[PDB]
């Protein structure tokens, strides 16, 4: 139990006080008969370790319009804050989730820490739209189908095959 | 007792009104001592010659290319603001940061008022108290 | 009177001086020794807007973008024109969107098809509260003209408050 | 008439004294026996509302070397400035107006306002000059002067027509 | 008679799909001498190396800030375009222009195809006939 | 079952139906009246990915840079394809070295060959002293777990010391 | 014998006035074969389709921040220049340097032209052969 | 009585010798309450520690792209100035605004005296009086 | 006597032990008046209002391309850091230069103590007393 | 048989020694016809007019600033290259990615050569044969 | 001695060493069985630099700009080769013009064909005024020298006044 | 010798005393019966001038990383710096000399105030390196050699002979 040095005011003489846990503070010292008072941390305040302040801190952690609580303010621990759905975490700022352009696909989700990651769509898959959810998907396969060959796909559009065989 | 105070940018700084910034008065780091606190206004109740200041935390995305940060008199004997102190900036020159800093003497009388205005106000960084603020005491 | 050009006859070689054809048509064929030049009306999406003597009409090759319209259409006598729909202005072959002008701005002039807004900081006595591409500086509420005395001043970019 | 209140010194009565116009300013207070005295602005100062200053504002709008006065300093107003002619205002400066290229043309003149504005210049016109003045032109009409074509004209030089017709 | 073609940007040239440039191949500008044209695509109809070409003029407004602009065979006998002749270019480095330009001799058999393919299309300029073309000839 | 092609035949004209090659393998010769299509394997450097009726296979035309390994090789049925080496991530067609998180801040995650290393400040409570693409935030030293007085206080870029 | 020319950038090619560059005919890599040249333009003799092109090396010094390279046809049914294969080039995005290509198939008439123009012409660098040019052959 | 001063630019600021600004001592916002002025100096009468501080407006269109904003002491004892406070701004990084702000706490015992320099100069907008300016007062 | 200090950049103030920067308390233009240093921190012995200041000189060659320039409290009664006043600021928007000034009124109790740290820390120019620096004064 | 060549770029393609790109003469899209080559160089064996042309893919991170493509001629006849085509490039204005295209008519006689040469040659792509190739044919 | 060439004799089929030609001169015609090789001068804007068998001289193709003249002229033997004209440098193919030194700084070195002005801020007791491409950093008035007494400090932008 | 004036503390008469030479101040004012005192500036302080300071000045000026002394503090003068070795002085930086690229040579080397000069190697000259000392070098002259021209030479390689004559 971590302390700190006091004096009693009536005698004068020393004293070895108590600290105070985590989401309290010092509201009276010690005495030579009677412990330090600990009082809880109001709301909007908090204390994070042991300590001897005679106020808490301010909870002063405030959440942008881009961002939501990932914690509350707590006694305990100040709030904290992250991106909101569809934004990532840069710079101090929120940015928007890139999207991956026709020719590239999704390999990774945007998540509140890292943007939206891209590949360019390899051999035999593609992907037609600008989007942030679109991974590279497999061409059609026209021989998987039973059906004529009409025209290639590419990395940013489908393969198109006829709607019968060759014979 | 030497009049001072020091208030920080709060939740509710932005009115988004085209009138003054807002400002917290109370809690952490924010007091007043021997002045007084009305709707954004720093408001005197002893005349003298203070030291005002306001630092501003501007940041954007990319890109009125141009910032402006003043300090504001206003008094009932006229119906207008008066430009104390200002600046214009153009930081905009992706994710850009910029702190702009006001200070300097002005003289005040009892029931004059000095307010901070920022155009465009929503550059301003007001989620983080020890980014963007306002002060003054007298000297 | 009628513009004129030489012409080889083809199978005389002499030298004739044929009737170019106006705008709007072009040479369906040449003028001969006893003939004029016989001139052919420039069919749809095409024109002349000179005399000439095309063998065929130039094409109506100006294409209008999204952010376009017509301020001519494709004629026999003249190509297709665009202008910038309204809410743009034609920059460096481009259509930007109108301006706004920032609270402590107000507009001095509307944007057009050619134009940009134009802004100017308020003058004294004078108030824009909003971002707009519309809205000019207005004068100050006038206290003393309502019969009210002054509750709280005015600026650039909030109007003065009178006392009820 | 708008007012603002007020105490005799000698009887400490309450008095309502008149405020002071535009161009004035409270030069003595009311009295029980006399109005307020309002003193006109001295040079370099004004007042542009009914106030109860005790002194005018100071004519503060400086105009810098690439600007004139649009407004004198006056009791009633503070001086302002606009740009000089060949200039234009834009973020606070007095900018150079721009001249339109060979191709292009003026189609409204530079003001203290705004900048040339410029198109490319239309079939059957021309401009040969980078100018801040000069518009598209008409191409010299070969057919209206009776005379043949030599060499076609474009958007950046004129038509060129021999000395005489074909016969 | 030496095959020739040369088309060019039309109204219907950007559709949206990814899939490729679509053009004119009659009116002002464009022809074909001994080509075919198909949804697209160059179609060779005699056998031989050919110089093949493309400019498109690009532009926008600020800022896939990398764009890609190339020319493709397509064959019967396999079922993915292949790649001939491609640029990649960065110019977003307000308002900006360039063009890219691609040409190269290929050998093309009877039946197969070429076609243009930019990412992303939506900076082609299409509205003058001037600006984008593709075209070819046998050498 | 196995597709096909169309193919007339050379000298006999008729339409044949052949079966085309498979994915490592072309058409050596095609088919005839009486004979199926000949496939042949690829020879190296080269590929076929599908079924196929290519007189030759296509070239393994996919080459490494210096930043990059092979994440495949050539093989009869595909081409090469690379991916970035150890300490390098893939953008925009390139290679760039992982990215350090400043003292002050922490990594969140490893970089790896598509993904920067991710940084955040540390959080209240937690340290990083150094510029490193590796170290994470750590918690301050716990003074009053170890029995110890408060020294100096850390912040978000020094451990906190505790006096002996 | 099949038409061909490749003209050179020359001492006299940027004319100031509006109209076409002028070019080098004889000289070092300048060469004219079954075409003729008057004032700027080539003159065709031969009617056919020709493959044309033209590089200009484009370079400055800082910021019309747009340029315009394009070749043109004139004829004398007509009393205007028609575009053939233009491009514009935002560049200047202190010292830089871009060099412009186009080519392209068009069909020529006996005795039409085809010259080359740039928007400004100052910021073509004329001073070497090997750097700016326009030639065409027949195909 | 605790010395002060705010002194605000004036028409006369900028001389173009290369000596320090010129600042108006009397009228708007400008003034002197126990310290004076000659010449573009503070003066101090009255020894002892004081903040002083200025602020710069600079701004300009485009581009020694490095600007120095300082204040510098001057004693009769020794017949160079000293350097107090000096910023180094490279702003320029099309039309441009920036402030420069110095403050500090320097001793200066009487008849030493105080002086802004700008380089360069005339980049400093003094046309408005809550631009620019240079001020103190005792602590 | 009234608090005060002025502290200098030194040659040792960059320990790059992420740890606060040092400063020199005697030589030049540094003093203490009423307040105490050790390690980096101003060290209070009489309870009060300061305004409390820092000017950093930053600058680099091109390019976190975030510099965060700050004032932090340490009090023996908690076991880190208090914010008091920051800026961060994106300078690096090839050789540049960039000044960032802080102040503002805190209280401090005697036994708390004040430090400055900047991150990156190396962009700081410590070259020069005029140029960095770290003081205050109570009020 | 007419003349023609399309060379691919290689993995050998970059020496680093200030010499000529070497190319892929016959795998995938290169190939040769009635041409040659040798360390480098299309070897011409029928004397006439042909048109030559290269494309290089550029690309790289941040920033010699100014990149040449060029095709030079090398004759026994005299011991130096001579220049035929040259374009400068300053693209460098993190990642960027541009093309150089070259094109042109040039006079051969049979045992002359061709080469390309790019400076800085560390810029050049030759990581995929459809962005950097080298060709030829005879018109 | 004189450096060769190998040359079919057409009409022999031989193999001949000729002669080479010496800079200034061309190959006006082969050497034969019995004739040496006759060596022609350059004409005017022609020139070979080096012994060659060219059929004709190369081309003095290297133009001066307006910001340049020649540093050698066109002859027989060299090309035209161009330098920036006085007040300008040569920066990467371009002529700029010689910077100026800001007050507070002085010239060290002159500008050149080459090399852009060199400056630096002016040392202690140092001093200039104006923005110059050619006024050095002076030594500030030493008022103790003349026997005056100091009237106002000087800086390194300002001279130091001596009073009367 | 200049001077400045002072009283005499015992008797108030007016004195005119010595100022203090460079490397010194005022120690002692003059007395009416002395003269005054000039101490010598002690280690890391100087005065340039003459002088009535009663402390020398700092020397303030520090060298970076990157610099060396060009002059030590001494009680004359303040200390100074220049850029070290392989650095030129440029915007208050030392920046690295540049190299010259292949085709192109150094004509003059870098010093601490100047960056390495290049030009492009004239006809008959090569540079096949990046570097920061490589002048351009005149080609392998083959036919002073007297060997056969294998591969002509540029301005970013060496011409290239064979090891024989033709015949
Ligand atoms: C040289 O001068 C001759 C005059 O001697 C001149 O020819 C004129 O050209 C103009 C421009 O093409 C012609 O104007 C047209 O007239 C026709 C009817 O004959 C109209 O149908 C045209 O269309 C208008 O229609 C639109 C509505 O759908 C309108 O909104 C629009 O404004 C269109 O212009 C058009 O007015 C005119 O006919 C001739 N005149 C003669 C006598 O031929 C020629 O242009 C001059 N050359 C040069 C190079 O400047
Ligand atoms: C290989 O070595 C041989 C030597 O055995 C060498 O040939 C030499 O070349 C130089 C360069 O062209 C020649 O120098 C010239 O000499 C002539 C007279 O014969 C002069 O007229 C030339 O002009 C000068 O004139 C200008 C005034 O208008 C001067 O200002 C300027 O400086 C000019 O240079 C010039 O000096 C020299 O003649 C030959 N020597 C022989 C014996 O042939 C060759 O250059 C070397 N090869 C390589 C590739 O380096
Ligand atoms: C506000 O309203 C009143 C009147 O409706 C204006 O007061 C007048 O001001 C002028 C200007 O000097 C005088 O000449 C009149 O005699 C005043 N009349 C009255 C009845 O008060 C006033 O000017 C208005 N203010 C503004 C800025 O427009
Ligand atoms: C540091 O160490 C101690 C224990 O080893 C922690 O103290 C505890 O704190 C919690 C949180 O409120 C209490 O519920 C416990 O009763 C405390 N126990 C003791 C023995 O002190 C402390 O929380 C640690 N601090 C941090 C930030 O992790
Ligand atoms: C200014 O002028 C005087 C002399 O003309 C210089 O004074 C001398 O200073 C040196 C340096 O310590 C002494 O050794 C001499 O004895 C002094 N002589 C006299 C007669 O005063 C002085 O140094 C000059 N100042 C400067 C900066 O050059
Ligand atoms: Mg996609
Ligand atoms: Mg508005
Ligand atoms: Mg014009
Ligand atoms: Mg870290
Ligand atoms: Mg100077
Ligand atoms: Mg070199």
């Amino acid at each position: 139990t971590p302390t700190y040095p006091w004096r009693d005011a009536e005698t004068g003489e020393r004293l070895v006080c108590a600290q105070c846990p985590p989401g309290t503070f010092v509201q009276r010292p010690c005495r030579r008969d009677s412990p330090t008072t600990c009082g809880p941390c109001p709301p909007r305040h908090y204390t994070q370790f042991w300590n001897y302040l005679e106020r808490c801190r301010y909870c002063n952690v405030l959440c942008g319009e881009r961002e939501e609580e990932a914690r509350a303010c707590h006694a305990t621990h100040n709030r904290a804050c992250r991106c909101r759905t569809g934004f990532f975490a840069h710079a101090g700022f929120c940015l928007e989730h890139a999207s991956c352009p026709p020719g590239a696909g999704v390999i990774a989700p945007g998540t509140p820490s890292q943007n939206t990651q891209c590949q360019p769509c390899p051999p035999g898959t593609f992907s037609a739209s600008s989007s942030s959810s679109e991974q590279c998907q497999p061409h059609r396969n026209c021989t998987a189908l039973g059906l004529a060959l009409n025209v290639p796909g590419s990395s940013s559009h489908d393969t198109l095959c006829t709607s019968t065989g060759h014979h | 007792v030497n009049p001072a105070a020091h208030l920080t940018g709060a939740n509710s700084s932005l009115t988004g009104s085209g009138g003054p910034l807002l400002w917290e008065t109370q809690l952490g780091l924010a007091f007043l001592r021997g002045l007084s606190y009305h709707d954004g206004a720093l408001v005197v109740t002893k005349a003298g010659y203070y030291y005002i200041y306001s630092k501003v935390q501007l940041g954007g995305v990319g890109c009125a290319s141009t910032i402006t940060h003043g300090l504001y008199k206003r008094t009932p004997r006229y119906p207008e603001e008066l430009e104390l102190l200002v600046s214009q900036q153009s930081p905009c020159g992706r994710v850009w940061w910029d702190s702009s800093f006001l200070g300097g003497v002005v003289h005040l009388e009892a029931g004059e008022e000095v307010v901070v205005r920022v155009l465009d106000e929503r550059l301003v960084d007001y989620t983080k108290e020890d980014r963007s603020y306002f002060g003054a005491f007298m000297v």
